[PDB]
C-alpha cells in the first residue's frame, strides 16, 4: 500500500482533464 | 470532428468486385451500416479502369453507370484510382473512403479522421 | 396551525346505518402530518354533534406534502359508536377497553 | 347553469342614461362592483383605493371614503401599497375588498372602516398580481400571477389553497362563475385554457390563425393574432376571448377550434387595429361589452344556438382608455373605468379627450 | 444499454472527453446508454423509410413518432418531413439534460456549478424537486424551471451555515 | 422612393415579436439604435430590427450603412408600439439589436430567424 495518489475522485478528474485538452489543443492548431 | 449525415463516400476500383462476387448491393448496403441517407461517388480515375477489364466484367460496368451513383471530375491524364483518392483525402476533411485494398488502406489510417469502409457496406469507424 | 382548513366531498346520506360518509380532504402547507385527534375535533365543528360521534382512518399523504387525504365518519348518537364501530378503533379513539387474550 | 336570460332585444339602448364622472387620480386599473345597496371600488396608478355608493341609479357616483398609501410601506410585510395596484375585487359578502398590484403583496381590505386587514406576500420577485377574480358566491380567490402562476386562496380563513403552473407568458386574464373553474389567458403564448381545480385538469384552445389563409379569403371575396387581451366566461359550457387586432373569439368547451371569430370590431386607426381593451358579459346571458379608447363601447348580442353574435351597437359616451367594465342591475347600470393609459403601464397614441373617470350608463328593460 | 464495438480508437476516444467537456458528465455509461436509445430509435426509423407512402403504419407509428420527437424537444418543427430524423446526432438528446439547461437559462455560471446545485436539494421545474441530472425537460417546462420556495437563493431560511455565521456574531461580539 | 424595404409580412413579424420577446427574458436584447449602433462597432450584432412608423424615419437610416459596411441583417417591422411590447417593456422601442451567444438558449430560434431575414435580403 501506498500514499502517493491525491488525484480527485469522479467528476472533478474529468473537468481538470478537458481543460488541459484545450490548452494543448490550441498550440497545436492555433 | 465535425462531420454531419448526409455521408459522402468514395468508391474505388477494389469495392464494386467484392460487392457483385458477394452478392451486397452498393447504395443499399451503405445505407445499412451508416444508418443515414448516403451520397455515394465514382471519379473519372476508378471508372475508366473498368473500361480495361471490359470484355470480362460489362456486369461491373452496368452497375456503375446507374443515376442512383453521382459523377465526378478530376483533371489528369495518367493518374489511378490509387493516387488521385489520396489527393482528395488529403486536401478535405470530410469523406469516407470505400475499399478493400491494402496497399491503399495504409494510405488512409496515417491522415487522422478518414472514416473507412469493408468488404462491401459493413462499416467500421476511424 | 397554519389555517388548516380541513375539506370534504362525497357526503352521502347513510340513514341505515344511521350515518353520512364522506372523504375528509387534509391541506396543509408549512405542517407536517397533523394528527388523528385534532381531526375529529376541527370536523365536529361543521356538522356540531361531539366529538366521539366522529371517526376518521386511512390517510395516506401526498408525495412531498402540504395534502392528505383520508377517509371520514360521523354519526347521529354516542350510543350508535359503540354499536357501528370496529372493536379496535374505539380503543384507538380511546372509547373502549381492548380486553388482551 | 347554462345561458336563460335572454333580454337583447329589450334593451333600450339608443337612449341609454350617459353621464361621466372626473375623479382625484392618474390612470384608474380597474373598477369592482359588489351587488349582495351596490358599492363600488377603485385603484389607480397613483396609489390609491377609492370607495363609492352606486345605489342611486340617476346619481354619478359619490365618494363614501377613500385610502391612500405611499412611500413608507417599502420593506414584504407592511400594511400598504408602495406601486401602481394593477387589480381590485370584492368579496362576494360585502365584508372585504382585496388589492395587489406591482408592489407583488395581497392587501385584503375591510369594507366597511377601509383599513388593511390583511397583508399577503406573494414571496416570489415574479410574483406580481394582475387579475383577482372570485367564485360566484363563494371566497376562493383565484389569482392571475406574472410567474406564470394561478394562486387560489380562501378569505374567511386566509389560507392557501394550491397553485397552478403551465403558462407560457404573463397570465393577463382569468374570469370564473359558481363552480369551481376558470378561464385563463397567457397573452402572448395565443392560447387560453380552462382550469378544473378539483381535477386538476387543463383544458387548452388555441388561436393563431394566421391572416394568410385570410388572404385567401380575400381572392374570396387582414391583421395578426399577437396577444389574446381579455378572457370572459358567458356561461359553464362557453365563453369569450378578446384579441389584439379586434377579433373577438367565441368559444365552445366541445370545439378545439374558435368556434366562431368576429372580424375587426373597433375598428383600425400600415394601418393599426385598436386593441380589444375591456370585455365583460352580463352572467348567463346572451349580451356582452367590449371597450377600447376608440371612445364607444361597443355591445353584441348572442344568438339563441350559441353559434353566432350580433351588433346591439355602440355607446359614444366614453373617451379615453377603458380599462374595466362593471354592470350592475335591479333596470341597468354600466359603469366604465376610463384612465388615461392602458393598464400595463403601456403606451398610448394621441388620444382625443384626455380624461380620467368613470361612465355611466342608464338601460331600462 | 450496449457497449460499442471498438473499446479504444483514438478519433472516437478524444470524442468522449468533448462531449465530456461541454457537457461536464462523469460517466460514459451516461454517454453509451444516451446512444443506446438514439441506436433503437434509428432502426425504426429506417424501418419507415422502406414501406409504401402513406402507409397507416407509417402514419400511425411513423408521425406519433415524430411528433413524440418534437414533443420531448428535440426535432424542431420545420424538420417535420421524416427525413431529419437520418439526421439527428448524439448532442441533441444530451443537449435536452436538465442539467445543461440550467446553465443556458443563465443561473448556473457553469456546468459544472449546475450539477452541484441538482443535488442539493434546489432548483425544481414543476412544483417537484428534481435531484437526478437527466430529467429530460419535454420543452413545455422550460420558463418554468426555477429556484425552490424553500433552499435559500430563494429565500425565507438563509440556511444553516448562514444561521451558523449569524450564531457567530451573536456570541464573541454581543453576548 | 420605398425607404421601407424590406418590409415583413404578417407571421414572420409575430415570429420576430416572440424571439425577441424570449431574448428579453433571456437579456440578450439591446433596446435603441445608440446601444445598437454601439453593438455594430463592437462586432456582437447578429441582427437588427428597425421600426416603420418612426416619425421621422430618416434617423434610423444610419442602421443599413452600418450593417452593410459589418455584412449584418436587417429587417423593418411596421409597428414600434409592439416592437415596444416585445421587450418586456411598455413604452416603445424604435430599434433593437441581437447580440452574440452560441451559450443561447433559444439559438435555433435565430439562426431560423436570420435564415428567413437572410433569404428576404436577396
Amino acid at each position: 500500500k501506498t500514499e502517493k495518489p491525491k488525484k480527485p475522485k469522479g467528476r472533478a478528474y474529468k473537468r481538470l482533464l478537458y481543460t488541459r485538452r484545450f490548452v494543448n489543443v490550441t498550440l497545436v492548431n492555433g | 470532428q465535425a462531420i454531419k449525415p448526409p455521408y459522402q463516400v468514395l468508391i474505388d476500383t477494389n469495392f464494386i468486385n467484392f460487392s457483385i462476387q458477394k452478392k451486397v448491393d452498393i447504395v443499399r448496403g451503405m445505407m445499412d451500416c451508416l444508418l443515414a441517407k448516403c451520397n455515394p461517388l465514382i471519379t473519372d480515375c476508378v471508372m475508366a479502369e473498368l473500361e480495361k477489364l471490359g470484355p470480362k466484367y460489362r456486369i461491373a460496368l452496368k452497375l456503375a453507370r446507374d443515376p442512383r451513383i453521382k459523377r465526378l471530375s478530376c483533371s489528369h491524364k495518367g493518374t489511378y484510382a490509387d493516387d488521385c483518392l489520396v489527393h482528395r483525402v488529403l486536401q478535405h476533411k470530410c469523406y469516407i473512403v470505400a475499399t478493400n485494398d491494402a496497399g491503399l488502406k495504409q494510405r488512409i489510417r496515417k491522415i487522422p479522421g478518414i472514416p473507412l469502409m469493408s468488404v462491401g457496406g459493413h462499416a467500421y469507424v476511424i | 396551525s397554519d389555517a388548516v382548513t380541513i375539506r370534504t366531498r362525497k357526503v352521502i346520506s347513510n340513514p341505515l346505518l344511521a350515518r353520512k360518509q364522506f372523504v375528509v380532504d387534509v391541506l396543509h402547507p408549512n405542517r407536517a402530518n397533523v394528527s388523528k385527534d385534532e381531526l375529529r375535533e376541527k370536523l365536529a365543528e361543521v356538522y356540531k354533534a361531539e366529538k366521539d360521534a366522529v371517526s376518521v382512518f386511512g390517510f395516506r399523504t401526498q408525495f412531498g406534502g402540504g395534502k392528505s387525504v383520508g377517509f371520514g365518519l360521523v354519526y347521529n348518537s354516542v350510543a350508535e359508536a359503540k354499536k357501528f364501530e370496529p372493536t379496535y378503533r374505539l380503543v384507538r379513539y380511546g372509547l373502549a377497553e381492548k380486553v388482551e387474550k | 347553469g347554462r345561458v336563460f336570460r335572454y333580454f337583447g332585444d329589450k334593451l333600450l339602448i339608443s337612449e341609454a342614461k350617459q353621464s361621466f364622472t372626473r375623479v382625484g387620480e392618474n390612470n384608474l386599473t380597474c373598477i369592482s362592483c359588489f351587488q349582495p345597496r351596490l358599492f363600488a371600488y377603485t385603484v389607480s396608478k397613483d396609489l390609491q383605493l377609492t370607495k363609492y355608493d352606486i345605489t342611486d341609479f340617476s346619481k354619478r357616483p359619490k365618494k363614501l371614503k377613500y385610502a391612500k398609501g405611499g412611500a413608507k410601506y417599502i420593506p414584504n410585510t407592511t400594511e400598504g401599497h408602495y406601486d401602481e395596484i394593477l387589480t381590485v375585487a370584492a368579496s362576494p359578502d360585502g365584508k372585504y375588498v382585496v388589492t395587489g398590484g406591482r408592489d407583488r403583496k395581497l392587501i385584503v381590505w375591510s369594507t366597511e372602516s377601509l383599513s388593511p386587514v390583511k397583508v399577503i406576500p406573494t414571496k416570489d420577485r415574479r410574483g406580481e398580481v394582475l387579475s383577482l377574480a372570485f367564485r360566484k358566491n363563494s371566497d376562493q380567490l383565484y389569482a392571475s400571477c406574472a410567474d406564470f402562476k394561478i394562486r387560489t386562496y380562501s378569505i374567511n380563513q386566509f389560507s392557501q389553497l394550491e397553485i397552478l403552473y403551465g403558462h407560457h407568458d404573463i397570465v393577463e386574464d382569468i374570469s370564473a362563475l359558481a363552480m369551481e373553474r376558470c378561464v385563463t389567458v397567457g397573452a402572448r403564448d395565443r392560447t387560453a385554457m380552462l382550469w378544473k381545480i378539483p381535477d386538476e385538469t387543463r383544458l387548452t384552445f388555441r388561436g393563431g390563425d394566421e391572416p394568410q389563409k385570410l388572404l385567401r379569403r380575400w381572392m374570396k371575396e387582414f391583421f395578426c393574432e399577437g396577444s389574446i387581451d381579455v378572457v370572459s366566461m358567458v356561461d359553464d359550457f362557453h365563453f369569450i376571448t378578446g384579441s389584439d387586432n379586434g377579433n373577438i373569439c367565441l368559444w365552445s368547451l366541445a370545439k378545439k377550434k374558435p368556434i366562431f371569430t368576429e372580424r375587426i370590431a373597433h375598428g383600425i386607426l400600415l394601418l393599426q387595429p385598436f386593441w380589444i381593451t375591456s370585455l365583460y358579459a352580463i352572467p348567463y346571458s346572451n349580451v356582452f361589452i367590449s371597450g377600447s379608447w376608440s371612445g364607444s363601447l361597443k355591445v353584441w348580442k348572442i344568438s339563441d344556438n350559441l353559434r353566432s353574435f350580433e351588433l346591439l351597437g355602440e355607446l359614444s359616451g366614453a373617451k379615453g382608455v377603458v380599462t374595466k367594465i362593471q354592470v350592475v342591475e335591479s333596470k341597468f347600470r354600466i359603469l366604465a373605468s376610463i384612465a388615461k393609459e392602458h393598464r400595463l403601464g403601456r403606451w398610448i397614441a394621441n388620444v382625443s379627450g384626455a380624461r380620467n373617470g368613470i361612465y355611466s350608463a342608464v338601460i331600462d328593460q | 444499454y450496449s457497449t460499442p464495438k471498438r473499446p479504444y480508437e483514438s478519433s472516437r476516444l478524444d470524442a468522449e472527453l468533448k462531449l465530456a467537456g461541454e457537457f461536464g458528465l462523469k460517466n460514459k455509461k451516461e454517454i453509451y446508454r444516451i446512444s443506446f436509445q438514439l441506436s433503437k430509435i434509428r432502426r425504426a426509423a429506417r424501418d419507415l423509410l422502406t414501406r409504401d407512402e402513406k402507409d397507416p403504419k407509417r402514419l400511425f407509428e411513423g408521425n406519433a413518432l415524430i411528433r413524440r420527437l418534437v414533443r420531448v424537444g428535440v426535432l424542431s418543427e420545420d424538420k417535420k418531413k421524416l427525413d431529419y430524423v437520418l439526421a439527428l446526432k448524439v448532442e441533441d438528446f444530451l443537449e435536452r439534460r436538465l442539467q445543461t439547461q440550467v446553465y443556458k437559462l443563465g443561473l448556473a455560471k457553469s456546468v459544472h456549478h449546475a450539477r452541484v446545485l441538482i443535488t442539493q436539494r434546489h432548483i425544481a421545474v414543476g412544483k417537484q424537486i428534481v435531484n437526478i441530472p437527466s430529467f429530460m425537460v419535454r420543452l413545455d417546462s422550460e420558463k418554468h424551471i426555477d429556484f425552490a420556495p424553500t433552499s435559500p437563493f430563494g429565500g425565507a431560511r438563509p440556511g444553516r451555515v448562514a444561521r451558523r455565521n449569524a450564531a457567530r456574531k451573536a456570541e464573541a461580539s454581543g453576548e | 422612393n420605398p425607404k421601407a424595404f424590406p418590409l415583413a409580412d404578417a407571421a414572420l413579424t409575430q415570429q420576430i415579436l416572440d424571439v425577441v420577446q424570449q431574448a428579453a427574458n433571456l437579456r440578450q436584447l439591446k433596446k435603441g439604435a445608440n446601444e445598437a449602433t454601439k453593438t455594430l462597432n463592437r462586432g456582437i450584432s447578429e441582427f437588427i430590427i428597425m421600426a416603420a412608423d418612426c416619425e421621422p424615419i430618416e434617423i434610423l437610416l444610419h442602421l443599413p450603412l452600418l450593417c452593410e459596411d459589418k455584412n449584418v441583417p436587417y429587417v423593418f417591422v411596421p409597428s414600434r408600439v409592439a416592437l415596444g411590447r416585445a421587450c418586456g417593456v411598455s413604452r416603445p422601442v424604435i430599434a433593437a439589436s441581437i447580440t452574440t451567444n452560441d451559450a443561447s438558449a433559444i439559438k435555433t430560434q435565430i439562426y431560423a430567424v436570420k435564415d428567413k431575414i437572410e433569404t428576404l435580403l436577396i
